[PDB]
RNA sequence: UCGAGAGG
DNA sequence: CGATCCTCTCGAT
């Protein structure tokens, strides 16, 4: 809006699989004992460690075309180190409650498992991934 | 440079080419088919040199 | 026949340095890497230029008209 | 063509400038396609631009004969000796940009063959001209200014692409076609014409 | 000092090595392309054959003709015969050489490029000489003769550019690398076992600090500087070929600039 | 034969082809002395009597000019002759026989003419320099190259004639084949090759490049897709930038092996819209697969508009790699050191395993299975024993390749490489046959007269232990060359009765054609068929589809 | 052999079966031999199953034989295409071969037979017989230089 | 033989401007100069250039085919800046740069031996 | 002497040949990996050594650098080309009046030579020329 | 179960899960009888021949056969709404598809059906190489395969190279 | 020129193929395509 | 006689591609000939593009004679075929 | 015309 | 009674 979803998560495993520039990420919520996380990174730019602690957010915030972002009276919804743009395209349930959303952000995949997010993430092209410290 | 082995004929270069032929006064046995009456046949290319 | 005049590749100018190419094997008794070399010859592609040229001339010149 | 089964036509002609080229200035005679290189396996035109490369470094002919002991290892060997990587891979810059290309280019001296016929040699139009004299249909060859055969096998092709038009006008207007007299009774070319 | 910046380390009457440092690629490019195919200097343009029983075929040596380097330090104060309102060549517009070798001896007689000879009034402006490089004095060997063998003929030096023929080039060869180290990472080295042992060193190398082992990759940083080696063929002098190549290029960006006027 | 079911045309032209990256799918580059010298007989109309009095004043030499000036009476004037050929005003009626122009409907063809796409309608775009040119992706129906194939060009005479080729003809209606259901015609070489190159998850471009690719798309909406990155450096990844190239409202799902549907290896395929969401674009994607990008954009949005999109991928793809660049060298082959430790002896172990099966045939031991000799038996082991030896070596080779290697990155796209060429090249050529058997005893009781009598050994039989790499020895050579000649051989005795089968074929067919009334009959109006093809369907029309109520179990089929 | 039948369960499964292979043909024999199933016999000589078990037998067999020739290279042509050949050979009763013997033994016209083999000797007996050329076979009207009926020329086209 | 003169490379023909200037149907403060008788020397420096520009939205140019010696450089500029001014303001650019550079290696030049 | 001895086809039935001299007779048991495997003497009942098993080839395949890094039909072609491929045919070529004479401006020798070359007087008559060469994907073209 | 068909039905419900802008948590608006009888309404307007005759009415019936087998599989009132999750106008939108891409997929009348056929099989039988084959790894599968086998069927070999009795 | 000088032409069992006893006779390489393949040789 | 009245056409509706074609082709040969056009021309000159703007505005005064193999036949005017080529 | 060599 | 298609060139009566 606004932010759609905010939580610190704690990395467990990273792989570079035959990439020398991207890294699949697993982690999993510090607070929600149930909450994952996968996600690609490019670690050539934002380099993550196997046992970090990142706070992750989706916004869809801060259509037309993309002008070069020219601080002359500009000020994006970042306080961020990394930031991407991305696109959903599959929200599959894995028992009772446990939702599973799908994002591309240009290929670079990212699947979110938890429950609360219900009335929240929707078939939106708009996703914007945030991700500090 | 040039090397021969050829002819001239009316004024044009002619190279007659090595012509493959069986040799002659060879004796050689040969198996005939199935529905023929003559199982195996021995030939020979009689010639004179 | 005949050095030609520069580097097919490059453009460097190589029909003035024949002469003082086949002198440097002949008078100097030489190896071919060190004549080239002598002649700035620095690349490969002048490299070639001289050391695989075939002098046909000298054979055509030996026809009499 | 190389001397190894490399068969190839000028595709364009590129200018010094707009050409590929080495850090220490070399540039590209001719470039062929790495494609050609896997269905053919002809390993041996790697292999004599390796040791060309390093022939016409050290000033000396390179041994290309068969059955001996010459490795690709020992070329190689010879060639990082020769200041440069021992594959035949070299840094190479966009013509066009200036900027380091991704890859590295396997460059390198290469003996090549001028091929008999050219283009200019093959080259032939035709739009009417000389008639065969009992046929009436057009000439044989380019050197007569003769038709291309519109042949069965391209008859063929027409009836399968249901062009019935086309297929008549290349067998009437180009080509033959022909006004004759038939006799109604006879059914034949009988009938003796005394036309105006 | 404003923006480019230049360094020579070598100077030569043939060779000239220089940093170009606070650039463009896109510039440090345009100019290494424009002192290739973009600089004017004057060749043999047209051949006129009046006697030839040599070997060689008469566009063979014509051809070679062609190729042989002629003074352009006065190419300036020279016409293009395009431009010039003259029929056909002129003085203003074009240099005649003559060309004439018998062989007088009974051994082989050779025609260098000293046996060319300045015909036209060339109006004291350093031009249509030909370009001799060679110890013995005799620079550019064209043809061989035998005994009874003659070769009369008259040719014509015009102005014109490598982009219409390559025999316009003070060109030659020209280096350039940018980034000895690769800190950029704008090439992704082949290998077997280690690309910092398969791959060798340039001397440009000395001249930058190494990567600076475990550092992270500088995505920002873009190519300022430029490692540069200019050899001229001869026609125009090793400075002349960077400061006409600088100029061709101002020139014609200045004539988008005039046609940005005339609409 | 000669002279009514086929002749010689007038309207004809042939030259060397040539392939050009920037010409259009169902374009041809045609040579300007070539436009020159083809005319098209246009009548004078109100319509056009402007230009071509123009063209007229052009006259004969200068191109977009003409030739010949039909009057009423059929009088023919020559144009590069005539004292008049200055003036001439034209009147309705009259004719102009033009110049052959841009965007004109001309016949292409290449010989063998064994398929209605040997013989295509292409528009017209006249260029200079003697070659006839034409897009990469039209090589394949044709079965064209650039190592010197020379190509037919025909041209209409008359306004039907070429609405026949524009409407019946056109390269674009032409691209789904009804021979194999399937597309005839899909992405190749350096784009096939490059494709992959730029689709892959590291693969990252900046804004510099991002605006020149988008800009070479011409079809372009002008808008600047978000890149995927906006944190240090706003990075596009390959994938975006094809996704402009591929239009809107095209879907397309796969999966491969893993396909997760989150694609860990970044395999399979999925596009939603007009954007690819996940996996690597190769072969089975914008290749002619039965269920590719191009069977769909046909299908979907037209023949016109996926003819496009064969050019869009082209400029796009060729730019990117234009500035990428790729190479191949012999360092390529260089199959490690371990590796090929490994591979020598992989050869060793199955030389031994052959020798204790000889061993044990000469002991009279081995008993041969029902059907077959104790000799007969023997050799299909050995046999095996040495083809599995090749492929195991080859295994080996494959394995220790690494994803740098340009080999294994060009059968890893499908632009060119089978694993057979890996391994020939870089670990075992193996055993060579001829008539279907390892190499003969054309001696008596020998191979070579090197060997001695009666030797059975891998090596005497024809086996190549050794790679193109490491070379070959003077017997593996000799035994190479004897396999290698019967392939030539047969190559040019299949080529020769196949000719022979295709016309027996096509005479016999001839007449078969579906009638007004969806009945399949001959030239007597003898039924065939009831339903062409047992349903009345357009061959074309058709694709692969599972039927969902045969498979499964039966608890499935119920839940 | 291995085959493809599904488990009491549903689901198809990969259940192997002997399968004896022969040297020859004697199928007429052989399917009335007791523990074989004469339901499933095959021979890859599809003139004895056309004399065995019917022309509709022939023309199944006939097309498994174009199939698997095409298949085994590597190939694939739609169903209809061989359907097509298979049925034009099937058509006359028995099998009709794709050579002169065959379907230039046809009722069709003299000038459209004489255009495949035999030429002149094909236009003697034509002449000898008195034929009658109906000019409806494509041939025909290539000799007579007509638009044929083929698509385009299938149909007249009036105000 | 088709071969056309290597004078086309450089030199306008009859009727051939320099500069041709066709406003974008696609974008608003956009334009499309197509350059006549020029390549990659003129193209890419002057699109690079164009990209230094802060007011610079969109800066590309594409040589359509090779046989040709054209380029057409589209640029998108802010809303109150001509897009033909952008072109003007980095061609001048160009030249003041290239005037520090000849005077710089004059310089450097003249401090050499040999 | 009879150190040399001629055989045909019938005769080479009757006898034992060895490919190399030293390397084919000399004694029994280290060794280079990018060398190609060889077999071994295994028969010692020699009567004939070869001269050279380069000889196997002729004229045209005797132009062909490393055949034996090469797949058996692409020598075969090359061996076609090479018959088509121009050069100095003669040094008399100036004086011979013949329907079409190709002839290259400046023919150079091959810098990877076969020692069978010499005999063919191949560097002395060249028909190519040494081309500096990348394998590339450039402009597509 | 994959068999080549026309109309891809998969494509169509993709189309019409994006032009409609299905939502997976909204319950569907369709009725019990607007899937049932509404597939079988579609089954109805399946032309290849018209007419109103039984001759021509079963021999049209038995064109469509698996077709309608396809069609009833994948247009299931449980599928229809636990799988695709369609709205009344996104099912209607389908059926009014495969009605006209069905009758788009109908070969024309003039098609020159016997020359596609002949050049279709002749074009591939000249890609054929080897004319022996490459089952040669054991002694026990030597039949007579490619240009060879293609000529004994076209000729109609009355003795074969290879003749063969498989029996089960 | 040579090549030619060396060449041999066989007339009309498996005379196509390359046979054993070539060996060091007749050229294993060198021969033309299709119409007379393997029955034009090389010494 | 012989023919089939308009009540009782048992052929397809739709217009076959070879039927197109053949009537595209015609009218631009109708056209060529400064034959009059029946659509208001939007600066057309070509007369295949004319004639295809005549097609798609239901304006060609031109039938179709459909035979069927027993010599048949059921004559279509332009003006009532469906053309979703 | 007949004959040879060649190109895909 | 057939045995690819199309194309090119030269030489001989
Ligand atoms: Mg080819
Ligand atoms: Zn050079
Ligand atoms: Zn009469
Ligand atoms: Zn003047």
């Amino acid at each position: 809006s606004n932010t759609l979803f905010d939580d610190i998560f704690q990395v467990s495993e990273v792989d570079p699989g035959r990439y020398n520039k991207v890294c699949r990420i697993e982690a999993a919520s510090t607070t929600q004992d149930q909450c994952k996380l996968t996600l690609d990174i490019n670690v050539e730019l934002f380099p993550v460690a196997a046992q970090d602690s990142l706070t992750v957010t989706i916004a869809s915030s801060l259509t037309r075309s993309w002008r070069p972002p020219q601080a002359g009276d500009r000020s994006l919804a970042d306080d961020y180190d990394y930031v991407m743009y991305g696109t959903a395209y599959k929200f599959e349930e894995v028992s009772k409650d446990l939702i599973a959303v799908y994002y591309s952000f240009g290929g670079l995949l990212m699947r979110l498992e938890g429950n609360y997010r219900n009335l929240n993430n929707l078939k939106q092209e708009n996703a914007y991934l945030l991700i500090r410290r | 440079f040039d090397m021969g082995g050829y002819f001239i004929i009316n004024g044009s270069e002619k190279v007659l080419i090595a012509q493959e032929r069986s040799a002659g006064n060879i004796v050689q046995v040969f198996k005939k088919a199935a529905p023929s009456p003559i199982s195996h046949v021995a030939e020979i290319r009689s010639a004179l040199e | 026949m005949i050095v030609p005049v520069r580097c097919f590749s490059c453009g460097k100018v190589v029909g003035d340095k024949w002469e003082s190419y086949l002198n440097l094997l002949q008078e100097d008794e030489l190896d071919e890497g060190t004549a080239l070399s002598r002649l700035g010859l620095k690349r490969y592609c002048c490299r070639r230029m001289i050391l695989t040229h075939v002098d046909l001339i000298e054979k055509f010149l030996r026809y009499n008209p | 063509a190389s001397r190894h089964g490399q068969k190839g036509t000028i595709g364009i002609t590129y200018r010094r400038e707009d050409m590929p080229f080495t850090a220490e200035g070399i540039v590209p005679d001719l470039i062929i396609n790495p494609h050609a290189i896997p269905s053919r396996m002809t390993v041996a035109h790697l292999i004599e631009c390796l040791l060309s490369k390093v022939a016409a470094l050290s000033g000396n002919e390179g041994d290309a004969s068969p059955f001996t002991d010459i490795t690709v290892e020992g070329i190689s060997k010879l060639l990082r000796e020769h200041g440069y990587q021992s594959r035949g891979f070299e840094v190479m810059y966009n013509g066009h940009t200036g900027k380091k290309l991704m890859a590295q280019i396997f460059f390198g001296p290469t003996y090549y063959q001028r091929l008999r016929h050219m283009v200019d040699d093959k080259i032939h139009a035709r739009a009417r001209g000389p008639m065969q004299v009992l046929t009436r249909q057009p000439v044989e060859g380019r050197s007569r200014d003769g038709g291309l055969r519109f042949g069965e096998m391209e008859r063929d092709c027409m009836i399968a692409h249901g062009a019935a038009s086309f297929l008549k006008e290349r067998l009437m207007e180009a080509s033959d076609a022909f006004r004759v007299h038939i006799c109604g009774i006879c059914g034949l070319m009988t009938v003796i014409a005394k036309l105006n | 000092e404003e923006g480019p910046q230049v360094k020579i380390r070598e100077a030569s009457k043939d060779n000239v090595d220089f940093i170009l440092s606070n650039v463009d690629l896109a510039m440090a490019n345009s100019l290494r392309r424009v002192m290739i195919a973009e600089i004017p200097t004057l060749a043999i343009d047209s051949v006129e054959v009046e006697t030839n029983t040599t070997v060689l075929a008469d566009e063979f040596i014509a051809h070679r003709l062609g190729l042989i380097p002629l003074q352009s330090m006065d190419i300036e104060q020279l016409e293009y015969s395009r431009d010039c309102f003259c029929e056909d060549h002129c003085d203003k517009c074009s240099v005649v050489l003559t060309l004439q070798a018998f062989g007088e001896s009974e051994s082989t007689t050779n025609v260098y490029s000293k046996d060319l000879v300045i015909v036209s009034n060339l109006m004291g402006r350093n031009i249509g000489h030909p370009i001799i490089q060679d110890k013995e004095g005799n620079g550019v060997l064209i043809c061989k003769l035998r005994k009874g063998q003659e070769l009369k003929l008259t040719c014509v030096a015009k102005k014109g550019i490598a982009k219409e023929h390559a025999k316009w080039g003070p060109a030659a060869a020209i280096e350039f690398e940018y980034d000895p180290w690769n800190k950029l990472k704008h090439t992704d080295y082949w290998y077997e076992q280690d690309s910092a042992k398969e791959w060798p060193q340039s001397k440009n190398c000395e001249y930058e600090d190494p990567p600076n082992e475990g550092d992270p990759f500088d995505y920002k940083a873009q190519a300022d500087t430029f490692y540069m080696n200019v050899e001229s063929v001869g026609s125009i002098p090793v400075d002349q070929v960077v400061v006409r190549g600088i100029d061709t290029l101002q020139k014609k960006v200045a004539s988008i600039l005039l046609a940005l006027t005339q609409m | 034969r000669g002279n009514l079911m086929g002749k010689r045309v007038d309207f004809s032209a042939r030259t060397v082809i040539s392939g050009d990256p920037n010409l259009e799918l169902d374009q041809v580059g045609v040579p300007k002395s070539i436009a020159k010298t083809l005319t098209y007989p246009e009548v004078v109309t109100p319509y056009n009597i402007d230009r071509l009095t123009q063209l007229v004043r052009n006259g004969p030499n200068e191109h977009p000019g003409a030739k010949y000036v039909i009057r009423d009476s059929g009088d023919r004037i020559d144009l590069r002759y005539s004292k008049r050929a200055g003036d001439i005003q034209l009147q309705y009626g009259w004719k102009v026989e033009r110049h052959i122009m841009d965007n004109d409907p001309v016949l292409f063809n290449r010989q063998p003419s064994l398929h209605k796409m040997s013989m295509m309608a292409h528009r017209v775009k006249v260029i200079p320099y003697s070659t006839f040119r034409l897009n990469l992706s039209v090589t394949s129906p044709y079965n064209a190259d650039f190592d010197g194939d020379e190509m037919n060009l025909h041209v209409p005479q008359s306004e039907e004639t070429r609405a026949e080729l524009s409407q019946l003809c056109a390269v674009p209606l032409q691209i789904v084949s009804p021979q194999s259901n399937k597309p005839c015609m899909g992405i190749v070489q350096d784009t096939l090759c490059g494709i992959r190159k730029l689709t892959l998850r590291d693969t990252f471009i900046e804004l510099d490049q991002v605006l020149n690719m988008l800009y070479w798309v011409p079809d372009w909406d002008g808008v600047i897709p978000t890149p995927a990155i906006i944190k240090p450096k706003p990075l596009w990844s390959g994938k975006q930038i094809l996704s402009v190239a591929i239009p809107n409202g095209i879907h397309l799902q796969r999966f491969d092996e893993g396909t997760t549907l989150l694609s860990p290896k970044d395999n399979g395929m999925l596009i939603i819209d007009g954007q690819i969401i996940f996996g690597v674009v190769e072969k089975k994607t914008v290749g002619s697969s039965n269920g590719g990008l191009i069977h769909v954009v046909t299908r979907e949005k037209g023949p016109q508009v996926c003819a496009k999109l064969f050019g869009n991928i082209q400029k796009v793809v060729n730019f990117w790699l234009l500035h990428n660049g790729f190479s191949t060298g012999i360092g390529d082959t260089i199959a490690d050191g371990p590796t090929m430790r490994e591979i020598t002896e992989t050869i060793a172990e199955a030389k031994k395993k052959v020798l204790d099966v000889t061993k044990e045939a000469q002991a009279n031991l081995l008993t041969a299975k029902h059907g077959m000799t104790l000799r007969e038996s023997f050799e299909d082991n050995v046999v095996r024993f040495l083809n599995e030896a090749r492929d195991k070596a080859g295994r080996l080779a494959e394995v220790n390749l690494k994803d740098l290697n340009n080999v294994k990155q060009m059968v890893m796209a499908g632009s060119k490489g089978s694993f057979i060429n890996i391994a020939q090249m870089s670990a075992c050529v193996g055993q060579q046959s001829v008539e279907g058997k390892r190499i003969a005893f054309g001696f008596v009781d020998r191979t070579l007269p090197h060997f001695s009598k009666d030797d059975y050994s891998p090596e005497s039989k024809g086996f190549v232990e050794n790679s193109y790499l490491r070379g070959l020895t003077p017997q593996e050579f000799f035994f190479h060359a004897m396999g290698g000649r019967e392939g030539l051989i047969d190559t040019a005795v299949k080529t020769a009765e196949t000719g022979y089968i295709q016309r027996r074929l096509v005479k016999a067919l001839e007449d078969i054609m579906v009638h007004y009334d969806n009945t399949t009959r001959n030239s007597l109006g003898n039924v065939i068929q009831f339903i062409y093809g047992e349903d009345g369907m357009d061959a074309a029309h058709i694709e692969k589809q599972s039927l969902d109520t045969i498979g499964g179990s039966d608890a499935a089929f119920e839940k | 052999y291995d085959r493809k039948v599904p488990s009491p369960t549903g689901e198809y499964v990969k259940e192997p079966e002997w399968v004896l292979e022969t040297d020859g043909v004697n199928l007429s024999e052989v399917m009335t031999v007791p523990g074989i199933d004469p339901t499933r016999i095959y021979t890859n000589s599809f003139i004895d199953i056309m004399e065995v078990l019917g022309i509709e037998a022939g023309r199944a067999a006939l097309y498994k034989e174009v199939y698997n020739v095409i298949a085994s290279d590597g190939s694939y042509v739609n169903y209809r295409h061989m359907a097509l050949l298979v049925d034009v050979m099937t058509t006359q009763g028995g099998l009709t071969s794709v050579t002169r013997h065959g379907f230039n033994r046809s009722n069709t016209g003299a000038l459209m037979r004489c255009s495949f083999e035999e030429t002149v000797e094909i236009l003697f007996e034509a002449g000898a017989s008195a034929e009658l050329d109906d000019c409806r076979g494509v041939s025909e009207n290539v000799i007579l230089g007509q638009m044929a009926p083929i698509g385009t020329g299938a149909f007249d086209v009036m105000i | 033989m088709n071969a056309p003169d290597r004078f086309e490379l450089f030199l306008l023909g009859e009727g051939e401007s320099k500069l041709k200037i066709d406003p974008d149907t696609k974008a608003p403060n956009a334009v499309v100069i197509t350059f006549e008788k020029e390549d990659h020397t003129l193209g890419n420096l002057i699109r690079a250039e164009l990209l230094n520009d802060r007011k610079v939205l969109f800066a590309a140019y594409k040589v359509e085919h090779p046989f040709f010696a054209r380029f057409k450089l589209r640029i998108q500029t802010t809303e109150g800046y001509d897009p033909k001014d952008a072109l003007k303001n980095a061609c001048n650019s160009i030249i003041n740069k290239l005037g520090a550079l000849k005077t710089n290696f004059e310089t450097e030049w003249n401090l050499q031996t040999l | 002497e009879g150190l040399v001895e001629y055989i045909d086809a019938e005769e080479e039935e009757s006898i034992l040949i060895a490919m190399q001299p030293e390397d084919l007779e000399p004694a029994e048991a280290d060794v280079d990996p990018a060398k190609r495997i060889r077999v071994s003497h295994h028969a010692t009942t020699f009567t004939h050594c070869e001269i050279h098993p380069s000889m196997i080839l002729g004229v045209a395949a005797s132009i062909i650098p490393f055949p034996d890094h090469n797949q058996s039909p692409r020598n075969t072609y090359q061996s076609a080309m090479g018959k088509q491929a121009m050069g100095v045919f003669l040094t008399n070529y100036n004086v011979r009046m013949d329907t079409m004479a190709n002839i290259l401006y400046y023919p150079q020798k091959p810098l990877g030579t076969t020692r069978a070359m010499e005999y063919l007087k191949f560097r002395e008559l060249p028909a190519g020329q040494n081309a500096i060469v990348a394998i590339a994907c450039y402009s597509g073209y | 179960a994959n068999w080549p068909l026309p109309v891809n039905i998969r494509r169509i419900i993709q189309n019409a899960q994006q032009t409609f802008h299905i939502d997976h948590t909204k319950p569907s608006d369709l009725t019990i009888k607007d899937i049932v009888l509404g597939v079988k309404d579609l089954q109805e307007n399946l032309l290849v021949l018209r007419g109103k005759n039984e001759i021509i009415q079963n021999a049209q019936r038995d064109a469509v056969t698996l077709f309608c087998c396809l069609l009833r599989s994948r247009l299931a009132t449980r599928r229809v709404l636990q799988e695709y999750r369609l709205t009344k106008q996104a099912f209607d939108w389908v059926l009014s598809n495969i009605e006209a891409q069905f009758l788009r997929s109908v070969v024309h009348p003039g098609e020159m059906v016997g020359v596609l056929a002949a050049q279709s099989i002749g074009e591939p039988a000249t890609q054929m190489t080897l004319n022996t084959f490459h089952f040669a790894g054991v002694a026990s599968k030597k039949v007579t395969s490619g240009v060879p086998r293609l000529k004994e069927i076209l000729n109609v070999a009355k003795n074969m190279k290879t003749p063969s009795l498989t029996v089960y | 020129t040579l090549s030619h000088l060396r060449r041999t032409n066989t007339p009309i069992a498996k005379p196509r193929q390359l046979h054993n006893t070539h060996w060091g006779l007749v050229c294993p390489a060198e021969t033309p395509e299709g119409q007379a393949c393997g029955l034009v040789k090389n010494l | 006689e012989k023919a089939i009245p308009k009540d009782q056409r048992a052929t397809t509706p739709y217009m076959t591609k070879y039927e197109r074609a053949r009537i595209l082709g015609t009218r631009a040969l109708q056209i060529s000939m400064n034959a009059p056009v029946f659509v208001d021309l939007e600066g057309e000159t070509d007369p295949l593009r004319i004639a295809m703007k005549e097609l798609a505005e239901k304006k060609i005064p031109l039938v179709i004679r459909r035979y069927l193999p027993d010599g048949s036949f059921e004559d279509w005017s332009v003006e009532e075929l469906i053309v979703d080529l």
